[PDB]
């Protein structure tokens, strides 16, 4: 069975890359405006040191997985003003000088499919329970700078893209050199371009009107918002948590009763709460664990995928692997998987060896198919059918060894000079 | 955080007057803490009295003398981080107020109510809001350079000769650019 | 309590075994796309100069290579039949709950 | 060197796939068939 | 018991990412000819199973 025709298509990729950061003081969480809650709270150590840095430490390697991710490049390579290269249409996938907001159309779906605690937006604001987020490091344009330079000099060199300082070559060049890198001569997308050019432009399109309207692939990100947010509500649903004490207000037991009997109670009420957000910390803790494990398979996609064509199958998404396109999004990126995918299959009688006056004669390459007139050489990947000479086809050993021999003849250019 | 000056008392028809706009010891009827008064907009009804977060905390009033609409905030608070070139570079030094109004910062460092404060300490006339906070003691240049010493939201701190510790936007790199053709390699 | 999981082992083994039904006929874009015709040792042949062989080798070594390749399947048969001695993971990830 | 004969080996390889996934009650684990073990846990928000 | 389920959260995400190499395993080194060196088992790769 060997397949002749053809199809292209772009798999998307969904990965997330960051945690939102985050913060927690003591006092503004478990004492309140309570002098004795401070005055009980040197009786246990200076746990607000070690739960301060380690949420600090969890937040600074946040910072660290995304340049883990993006800074790898060392020239921001500037957005052309062609955005239409050979009948491929980049134009929704840059962004737009003429309308600028530093992102592209398809990025502008992300940022709204995607759409308590002390924050910050320009005007500050806290809430009683003191908790807060850090804002992360790299702002969105500045990632979207880091999304349009790559996407930009992908277009132009590929492997000098990846190998340092980047390089010129046409874009059709380029894409002919990835089909043959998996094994297809270089004409048939020379002979194909037009076909090709709209089953690309197509494509985006139809990838396109997809997501936009609908919703749930983006799900791997929204989950990580909704997870974390109720975890956050977690420690704030604790707060009415009395651990048998007499409430969780501390200013009754302040007005009510005596200090003597008050400093076992609020004693038990500051080791329930102390307890309680040991818990939180260490879900948290392990949790940024799992994402930066995440967040390493995510570079090494940026490294193997982007800026260079891979050959392992089912990674960089299903089919043969041709090239593939960042997205920036909240929390994580968006790969694009511009893949190669084969289509009519035919039936072929083969043909493993040839038996020409007693000799063994197997080729350099490609297989023997009988297409119903005569005996034909091709490749795997593409029903191209030529002539059986010396030029793709060895000899080694006699005939009458190997199992399924035909007896047929070989052309010698050697002939018309009689 | 920031020491609470004033106490407002108050009861419908002993009484005191209305602080706004300062970290004050409120207590009004039935209703106690530590805070920074300023009048609300909230739609009340006639039987509403204080309202809550959807956390376990009131965050608005009315007034029992008056029936005024006020909503009350935390007083201040958040953390503190330190900025240095290293002793080896130099001695000085520069923090961030993490989270928090500069407008109020320098209203409480002149009044001196923050807590901790220290022996030798001044402005040095270099009060900067970023997003993350309120940064002191750093000069603002508008040139651009590798991220040192991040603070967040794309500013980072540095210490070049002008020397001095600076604080800028970040340089992203080098803005090459090359041409594109159809016969050129 | 233990809840029960989602597949049977017979389901596993129903993937399992058209995989390896489907490994003798395709391959390559048995998993890359829509499934494909190739003999066997057409197949075996691709591996060879896949890692740097001509195909001769294969086609005439072929009775020795199916000699190696089932006899040493029996000897691998044998080996996970006497004592165990080998899969201590699964026994460790039970042992651990 | 330069080798001339060769051998196919046949290499394994097992790999854990599944935890057993678990659950539990509380009262039939806390409790025991006591009512103010149920009745005295409302100071501790939904733990179960 | 608290301390339990999270004792009981850390191993499972420590097999989450061994069932990754799993499915990495399944895929790269069965359904197609791996070429990197030591995967796949030892010598020169041919056939998975
Ligand atoms: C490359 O692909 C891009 C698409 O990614 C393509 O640009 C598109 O061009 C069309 C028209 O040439 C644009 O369609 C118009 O857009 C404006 C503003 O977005 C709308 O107001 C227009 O609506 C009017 O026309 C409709 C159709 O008749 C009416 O139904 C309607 O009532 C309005 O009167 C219209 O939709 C489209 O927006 C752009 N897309 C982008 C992303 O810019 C470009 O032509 C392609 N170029 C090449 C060389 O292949
Ligand atoms: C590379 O190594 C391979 C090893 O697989 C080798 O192939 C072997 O070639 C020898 C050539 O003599 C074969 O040996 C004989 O084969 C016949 C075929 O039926 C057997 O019946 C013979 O058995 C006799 O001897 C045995 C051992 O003493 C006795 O147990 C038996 O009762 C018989 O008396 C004998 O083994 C051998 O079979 C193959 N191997 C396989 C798997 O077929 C190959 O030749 C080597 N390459 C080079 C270049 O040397
Ligand atoms: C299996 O491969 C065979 C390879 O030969 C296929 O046979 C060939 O099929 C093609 C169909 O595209 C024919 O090509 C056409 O031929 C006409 C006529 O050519 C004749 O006329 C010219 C001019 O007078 C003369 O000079 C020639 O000598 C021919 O006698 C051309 O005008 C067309 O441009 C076109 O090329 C081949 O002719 C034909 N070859 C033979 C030997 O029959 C066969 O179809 C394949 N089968 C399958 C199932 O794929
Ligand atoms: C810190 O708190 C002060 C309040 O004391 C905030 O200052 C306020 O800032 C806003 C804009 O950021 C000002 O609003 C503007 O008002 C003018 C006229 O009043 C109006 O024309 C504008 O459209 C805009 O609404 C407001 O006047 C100003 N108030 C004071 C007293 O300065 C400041 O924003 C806070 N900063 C942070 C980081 O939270
Ligand atoms: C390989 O497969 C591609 C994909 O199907 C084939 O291209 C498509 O071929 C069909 C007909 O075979 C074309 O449909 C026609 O389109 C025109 C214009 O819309 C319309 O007037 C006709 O009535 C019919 O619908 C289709 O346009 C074409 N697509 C492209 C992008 O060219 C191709 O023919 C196949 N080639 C081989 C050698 O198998
Ligand atoms: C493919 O072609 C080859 C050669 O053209 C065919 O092999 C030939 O098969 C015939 C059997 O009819 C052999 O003939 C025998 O020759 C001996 C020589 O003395 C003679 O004593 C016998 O009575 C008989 O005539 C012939 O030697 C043999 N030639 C070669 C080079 O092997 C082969 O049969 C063809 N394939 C098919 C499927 O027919
Ligand atoms: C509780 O009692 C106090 C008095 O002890 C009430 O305060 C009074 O409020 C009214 C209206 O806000 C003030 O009336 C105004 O007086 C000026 C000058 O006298 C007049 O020109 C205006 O037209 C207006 O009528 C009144 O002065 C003020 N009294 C004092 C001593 O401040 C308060 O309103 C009572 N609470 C409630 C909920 O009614
Ligand atoms: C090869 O050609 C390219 C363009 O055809 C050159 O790029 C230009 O180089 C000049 C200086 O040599 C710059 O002033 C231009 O700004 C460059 N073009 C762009 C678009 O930036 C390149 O320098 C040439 N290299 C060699 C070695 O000849
Ligand atoms: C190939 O042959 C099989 C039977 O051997 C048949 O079922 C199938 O439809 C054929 N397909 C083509 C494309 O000829
Ligand atoms: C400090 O830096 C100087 C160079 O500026 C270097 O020579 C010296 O060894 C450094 N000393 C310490 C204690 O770091």
């Amino acid at each position: 069975a060997i397949p002749t025709n053809f199809s292209i298509s772009i798999t998307t990729e969904v990965m997330p890359v960051s945690m939102a950061k985050t913060s927690v003081d003591c006092n503004m969480y478990i004492c309140g405006d309570s002098t004795e809650c401070a005055n009980l709270l040197l009786q246990y150590g200076s746990f607000c040191t070690q739960l301060n840095r380690a949420l600090s430490g969890i937040a600074a390697e946040q910072d660290r997985n995304t340049r883990e991710v993006f800074a790898q490049v060392k020239q921001m390579y500037k957005t052309p003003t062609l955005k239409y290269f050979g009948g491929f249409n980049f134009s929704q996938i840059l962004p737009d000088p003429l309308k600028p907001t530093k992102r592209s159309f398809i990025e502008d779906l992300l940022f709204n499919k995607v759409t308590q605690y002390g924050e910050c937006l320009l005007i500050c604001a806290q809430k009683f329970n003191g908790l807060t987020v850090l804002p992360p490091l790299l702002t969105d344009d500045m990632i979207a700078a880091y999304t349009a330079a790559l996407v930009s000099g992908t277009a132009t060199a590929g492997w000098t893209f990846g190998a340092g300082a980047a390089l010129q070559i046409p874009f059709a060049m380029q894409m002919a050199y990835r089909f043959n890198g998996i094994g297809v001569t270089q004409n048939v997308l020379y002979e194909n371009q037009k076909q090709i050019a709209n089953q690309f432009n197509k494509a985006i399109s139809q990838i396109q009107e997809s997501l936009t309207t609908t919703s749930t692939a983006l799900g791997k990100l929204q989950d990580v918002v909704n997870q974390n947010a109720q975890a956050l509500n977690t420690l704030v649903k604790q707060l009415s948590s009395n651990f048998g004490a007499i409430s969780s207000v501390l200013n009754d037991i302040l007005s009510r009763l005596d200090p003597p009997e008050a400093e076992v109670q609020i004693d038990r009420l500051i080791t329930g709460r102390l307890q309680s957000l040991q818990t939180y910390v260490t879900q948290q803790l392990i949790r940024a664990a799992e994402i930066r494990a995440s967040a390493n398979l995510a570079a090494t996609k940026m490294s193997e995928c982007v800026l260079g064509q891979s050959k392992r199958v089912d990674f960089c998404g299903k089919g043969y692997h041709l090239m593939s396109f960042p997205q920036a999004a909240p929390h994580g990126v968006v790969f694009l998987h511009v893949t190669y995918v084969p289509s009519q299959e035919r039936n072929f009688t083969t043909a493993p060896a040839i038996c020409h006056e007693g000799k063994a004669y197997f080729p350099r390459e490609g297989v023997f198919v009988f297409n119903g007139t005569s005996w034909f050489i091709t490749q795997r990947n593409f029903f191209s059918p030529q002539i059986i000479t010396t030029d793709n086809t060895f000899v080694s050993g006699n005939c009458d060894v190997v199992i399924g021999i035909i007896n047929n003849t070989v052309y010698d250019p050697l002939q018309p000079e009689l | 955080r920031v020491v609470p000056s004033g106490d407002v008392v108050r009861f419908p028809n002993l009484s005191t007057d209305l602080i706004k706009n300062q970290c004050v010891n409120f207590n009004f009827n039935g209703l106690t803490g530590t805070g920074v008064l300023t009048p609300s907009s909230k739609r009340f009804q006639p039987f509403q009295q204080f309202g809550r977060d959807v956390s376990d905390f009131t965050d608005s009033v009315r007034d029992p003398k008056t029936s005024e609409i006020l909503d009350i905030s935390p007083c201040a608070f958040g953390g503190v981080s330190v900025i240095t070139p290293g002793t080896n570079a130099s001695s000085e030094v520069a923090v961030l107020y993490q989270d928090v109004n500069c407008t109020d910062v320098s209203t409480a460092i002149h009044a001196d109510q923050l807590t901790p404060a220290w022996r030798i300490y001044s402005t040095g006339n270099n009060v900067f809001q970023t997003q993350a906070g309120c940064l002191i003691g750093a000069e603002h240049v508008d040139t651009s350079y590798e991220c040192d010493i991040p603070i967040g939201a794309g500013i980072c701190a540095s210490y070049h000769t002008v020397k001095s510790i600076v604080a800028y936007t970040m340089s992203l790199g080098a803005d090459s650019s090359i041409a594109y053709s159809n016969n050129t390699i």
